[PDB]
């Protein structure tokens, strides 16, 4: 009654059906599940190899096919380079990534804000292949003091003079000249054929940002696979029936992990019916299919006499089965707080599916097939009619609205 | 917010508030032309009641009233209209015997208006909406066939 | 619709950051609200028109006329018509959306139509304005025949004519009904645009509205405050347009809705529950007598015309 | 020949569940109805894919199995030589020799991998994968081309990153054989409720 | 009307960044379509 009250903002309540906040079935357990995987990946291997071979044949070392923490892929605040689009850092902790790769190459200081597999550079374009997107991540600690040449360095080569614009992320040896006119010079110096690639100068006793950044990356893949890889977070047994904690495999919620009678055909296992949510999942560990099923919500409605003859009130709740939330369960959800009856009469308060309601210290709440009218029967006959014989006069009442207020 | 705010960050809010002007405003202006559409129906039904109930009498059942329409009063309202319908109801029924000709000299008579109706022993002849019995001549019966 | 659930997804930053915008979702809930309502009061306005429950003598004697293609039939669990059954076998949730039962059911239809039915053969036209008064079919008839200006005779010579033709028609109008199936254009198309609409209206989560991707879920586990506000806003937009294309369409389809509930309300009161003097109106020809049936989210009407069909010269 | 390439060469984008839909994709395949230049495999020359192609195929009792890659084609630069079996599986994507009369003989590193019979074969390099996917079920007919339809299901997943611009043929020894010329184009694939790619249209075809 | 034409002209870079939206504009065509065709619905029931 105060949360109608507050809903109407009023004091005074008349008499009818009013709708109140509504109920989402608030985790019984809660929203928490993610699967069996558990796996990470380590980088010393690629972080120490003798060889980060140049620019056209930079090295990489296998980090993929594991559950990588993207919270720590994103908390690290060792990544100078986070504008790893297409996925969003401060939320990349709630992500599921499906593979995590491993590339890389050498940035400069101009790029920062454009370093990914997809970057800038003719540097990219002729020893690496692919469009301009951003999605790469860069490590990056203090390299003050550690590593550097004085007078330019001729393996990390500003590849100013290339055929072409800039595409990164592929490989190609072939240290080419620009094609600013129409001369293949086949990697080799002269005029107007000048040196394909000049050094930046990473030296020593210049600053901080020349001496050496060995860079590690990390692609990003998502994938409707069989449900097996995501996130963390606790998951239950597989208890049938009984609305559990489930954020299954990234759908959160609360529910159950009913096993799948579903043969589930094969190629979109997030179940692509046209809502695009996962119905099946397998796991190594589980090979049985189980199915996906968020637990049930649905508004909340008061039905109430008016408020200046009593203070007792009825909820119902829509849409929801009583089992699981006098109790009464009809076609339109489950009534709380009512008494049912057998004799019909008309209707005061229209519930849903021919049921009413009304008020007794006249009628109980009742609940059955309504009542149309009087039952009546003319006595017909093939030789008899009926005239009248006395007139009465009536008058009735009509309303009508004619016309609407002015403004500007 | 006017005098607060700077120029980058206030161009947003600025779009912002016309956008939900005209969009609050947009389904309440579409509203406008919906609820101005919604009016005009009522009031060209207005209108033909006016023209068709009080300046004459109407055979259209359950236009007017309920019943056997007779006449109509207009009145005023506050942006509205209110008509007082006159009508006319029958009240006592009584039972009994009918039949659709008679023979009398091997003709058949058809009644003119009204129908033929029998107390028990005779026979006469009423109008179908009100009880009033006459006697059977060759004023109000006209001769078809054998 | 839930607006808080469908933009959000039970995100509570998502929600934080919604809160600071207005009472858009207020607006969008009592525009739906008002629409739900306005349904019920059309169902209810076009059939509840009597107060009594008539019903029909069990002895079927009315002069040769057979009746018994529209009569209620006892056999079946539900009382219908054979007409009303094969209309009704002829015609064929998640992420917020909700659908909620009607008030009225089909046995409550049926009995409405059923006690018109038996009301009007039984007693003519009036027991639309009084008390009902009962009568024999070959009297009523002849009223009927005399008020097109023909004398009232000519029906009492032709009875037996008149029955045959009668029933003929009945059962060719049956067979024409059962054999065609685009019959039914009209409710079979509305059904069509609510559900297309709606599908485009969940689809447009698989739309992106200005994200990189279109699951909701899990761009909202992908991306930040500064661009999470980006994408929820033109999420909103478009939400706002689309459910208000239902609502600029849909108040406008209920404007539709809503004449075509006033005409089929006169079309009752007209043509069923008396006789017609208006050309054209209730069939065309000289009108006669009709008789109402139901059908899902809809009526129909079956007209009875007098037709001249045979000419001689003369001077 | 010259022969249409009839419904053939098709296969699934993903190797995920679905169910019961009717789809639509934007992906790289193999047309309908091709003026194919297909040269025979037994009488034994090259073939087309044009725009977006592995090796696409047919194949009677595995006999059209093995395909070269490349750009240049001479072991000089980015080569690829393919010998075709699918039962003792010791990877050789590696550097072998080719012809102009292409028919195939009895390092590469990356350990990492993706008419009796229908046993299409697949040699595709997408981001560094290089898919293959095979084929298995029997037919009757022995001239030329089966009237019918098939999908090809992949064998592995994983990538190794060699690069390959253009093409030659194999012969995997101990006819007729089918491709297509495309643009990259829109089809249109149907499901029953066992899940068998049963039919497909090409949207850019005719009217 | 030509909906991508008139909102890009002729602008690759403007198509791609259009493709990110959705189906906005086959919405527009099937409202302008079912316009067009209610209006002989109009003319003939009036006439014939």
């Amino acid at each position: 009654l105060s949360e109608t009250k507050c809903t109407l903002k009023s004091f005074t309540v008349e008499k009818g059906i009013y709708q109140t906040s509504n109920f989402r079935v608030q985790p019984t357990e809660s929203i928490v599940r993610f699967p069996n995987i558990t796996n990470l990946c380590p980088f010393g291997e690629v972080f120490n190899a003798t060889r980060f071979a140049s620019v056209y044949a930079w090295n990489r070392k296998r980090i993929s096919n594991c559950v990588a923490d993207y919270s720590v892929l994103y908390n690290s605040a060792s990544f100078s380079t986070f504008k790893c689009y297409g996925v969003s850092p401060t939320k990349l902790n709630d992500l599921c990534f499906t593979n995590v790769y491993a590339d890389s190459f050498v940035i400069r200081g101009d790029e920062v804000r454009q370093i990914a597999p997809g970057q800038t550079g003719k540097i990219a374009d002729y020893n690496y292949k692919l469009p301009d997107d951003f999605t790469g991540c860069v490590i990056a600690w203090n390299s003050n003091n550690l590593d550097s040449k004085v007078g330019g360095n001729y393996n990390y080569l500003f590849r100013l003079f290339r055929k072409s614009n800039l595409k990164p992320f592929e490989r190609d040896i072939s240290t080419e000249i620009y094609q600013a006119g129409s001369t293949p010079c086949n990697g080799v110096e002269g005029f107007n054929c000048y040196f394909p690639l000049q050094s930046y100068g990473f030296q020593p006793t210049n600053g901080v940002g020349y001496q050496p950044y060995r860079v590690v990356v990390l692609s990003f893949e998502l994938l409707h696979a069989p449900a097996t890889v995501c996130g963390p977070k606790k998951s239950t047994n597989l208890v049938k029936n009984k609305c559990v904690n489930f954020n299954f495999n990234g759908l959160t919620g609360t529910g159950v992990l009913t096993e799948s009678n579903k043969k589930f055909l094969p190629f979109q296992q997030f179940g692509r019916d046209i809502a695009d949510t996962t119905d099946a999942v397998r796991d190594p560990q589980t090979l049985e299919i189980l199915d996906i099923t968020p637990c049930s919500f649905g508004g909340v409605s008061v039905i109430t006499p008016g408020t200046n003859t009593s203070n007792q009130v009825a909820v119902l709740y829509q849409g929801v089965n009583c089992t699981e939330v006098n109790v009464f369960q009809t076609r339109a959800g489950c009534l709380i707080g009512a008494e049912h009856v057998n004799n019909s009469y008309e209707c005061d308060i229209p519930i849903g599916a021919g049921i009413c309601a009304s008020y007794q210290t006249s009628q109980s709440i009742i609940a059955y097939t309504m009542s149309l009218g009087a039952e009546n029967s003319v006595a017909y006959s093939n030789n008899s009619i009926a005239i009248p014989t006395n007139f009465t006069i009536s008058v009735t009442t009509e309303i009508l609205p004619v016309s609407m207020t002015k403004t500007s | 917010i006017l005098s607060r705010l700077d120029p980058p960050e206030a161009e947003v809010q600025i779009d912002r508030l016309i956008t939900g002007r005209l969009q609050s405003l947009q389904t309440y202006v579409t509203q406008q032309l919906i609820r101005a559409a919604e009016i005009r129906a009522s009031a060209n039904l207005a209108a033909t009641k006016m023209s068709e109930c009080v300046l004459g009498q109407s055979k259209r059942v359950d236009f007017c009233g309920k019943g056997y329409h007779l006449m109509s009063f207009p009145q005023s309202a506050p942006h509205g209209v209110v008509f007082l319908h006159v009508t006319y109801v029958p009240a006592q029924e009584k039972n009994f015997t009918t039949a659709p000709a008679i023979c009398h000299d091997g003709k058949a008579h058809f009644p003119r208006e009204g129908v033929f109706v029998s107390n028990g022993t005779h026979w006469f002849v009423t109008q179908r909406n009100f009880y009033e019995p006459q006697i059977i001549t060759t004023d109000n019966t006209f001769v078809s066939g054998n | 619709v839930d607006c808080t659930m469908y933009i959000c997804g039970d995100s509570t930053e998502c929600s934080n950051l919604l809160l600071q915008y207005g009472s858009f979702c207020t607006q969008l809930n009592r525009a739906l609200t008002g629409i739900a309502v306005e349904q019920d009061k059309n169902t209810q306005e076009v059939f509840a028109q009597v107060k009594q429950i008539y019903k029909t003598p069990p002895i079927k004697d009315f002069g040769g006329f057979n009746f018994s293609q529209i009569l209620p039939d006892p056999s079946k669990p539900s009382k219908r018509s054979p007409i009303e059954d094969l209309l009704f076998n002829k015609v064929t949730k998640f992420n917020g959306l909700t659908v909620l039962p009607p008030l009225l059911t089909d046995e409550m239809i049926a009995q409405y139509t059923s006690a018109l039915l038996a009301g009007t053969i039984t007693s003519g036209w009036t027991f639309g304005a009084g008390p009902a008064l009962q009568i024999p079919f070959p009297m009523q008839m002849a009223y009927r025949f005399n008020g097109i200006g023909v004398t009232q005779n000519v029906l009492y010579e032709n009875q037996k004519l008149i029955a045959n033709q009668f029933n003929s028609a009945i059962g060719k109008i049956q067979d024409s009904l059962s054999s065609t199936p685009s019959a039914l254009g009209k409710l079979q198309d509305v059904v069509n645009q609510n559900a297309q609409a709606l599908n485009t209206l969940v689809k447009q989560l698989s739309s992106n509205f200005g994200a990189i991707s279109s699951v909701l879920n899990d761009i909202l586990s992908r991306l930040d405050p500064p661009e999470a506000e980006v994408q929820i806003d033109r999420l909103i937009t478009g939400r706002l347009q689309s459910l208000q294309t239902y609502v600029t369409q849909q108040l406008i389809r209920a404007a539709e809705i809503r004449a075509s509930a006033n005409l089929a309300a006169t079309k009752m009161s007209e043509c069923v529950l008396g006789q017609s003097k208006r050309v054209d109106f209730c069939g065309k020809g000289y009108h006669l007598m009709s008789f109402p049936q139901s059908a899902p989210h809809g009526v129909v009407f079956l007209h009875v015309t007098y037709v001249p069909a045979q000419e001689k010269n003369f001077t | 020949a010259y022969t249409n390439s009839f419904t053939r060469g098709v296969y699934y984008p993903d190797k995920v569940f679905r169910s019961s839909v009717l789809h639509s994709t934007q992906d790289l395949f193999l047309p309908f109805f091709s003026n194919v230049t297909w040269f025979h495999a037994i009488d034994n020359p090259v073939l087309p894919f044009n725009d977006g192609v592995y090796f696409a195929s047919t194949e009677k009792s595995n006999i059209i199995r093995g395909w070269i890659f490349g750009t240049t084609l001479d072991s000089k630069t980015q080569s690829l030589l393919i010998v075709n079996n699918a039962t003792n599986v010791v990877i050789k994507v590696c550097e072998f020799q080719f012809c102009n009369d292409p028919f195939l003989g009895v390092n590469c590193t990356f350990e990492y991998v993706s008419f009796k019979n229908l046993r299409e074969f697949v040699f595709k390099n997408i981001d560094g994968y290089f898919k293959i996917y095979s084929k298995h079920t029997p037919i009757n007919l022995v001239r030329d081309l089966p009237q019918g339809f098939s999908a090809l299901e992949p064998l592995v997943d994983l990538p190794i990153g060699i690069n390959i611009t253009r093409f030659q043929t194999l012969l995997a020894l101990h006819a007729a054989y089918y491709v297509g010329y495309l643009q990259p184009r829109t089809f249109l694939l149907k499901y029953n409720e066992n899940g068998t790619i049963t039919d497909a249209v090409d949207c850019a075809l005719d009217p």
